[PDB]
């Protein structure tokens, strides 16, 4: 996933080419998750994907707080 | 003949095996830095 995005200069592999997506999928089959899921609850291809998993819960409770206080 | 030429079979093979490693030092030293060329572009690929 590095060199298919480094030789193609694809900075983020959701901007990966459609043949360049599936040819990697023909090589390594566990990557159907981070490339072909509509709304994965964990963010695909980010460093803080576990951290952005947490900060939503911090957000979504405050609106559940803030619209309940009203 | 086994003194004059046999002082030269010493020194024909001597140069013709120094020159052969120099083909292999081109190849075994950038396929370690092409992985460096992979990772250094991968730092902005994180970004």
């Amino acid at each position: 996933l590095t060199e298919a995005c480094a030789a193609e200069r694809v900075v983020r592999p959701h901007q990966l080419s459609p043949a360049a997506q599936t040819a990697l999928l023909r090589r390594f089959p566990a990557l159907e998750g981070p490339l072909r899921h509509p709304r994965p609850v964990l963010q695909p291809f980010d460093i803080a994907a576990e951290v952005a998993f947490v900060a939503r819960i911090q957000i979504a409770c405050l609106r559940a707080l803030g619209h309940s206080i009203r | 003949r086994r003194t004059g030429r046999s002082a030269l079979a010493v020194l024909i093979r001597a140069c013709r095996r120094i020159q052969q490693q120099l083909q292999r030092t081109r190849r075994a030293l950038f396929q370690r830095s092409n992985a460096v060329l992979t990772s250094l572009h991968h730092v902005r690929m994180l970004l």
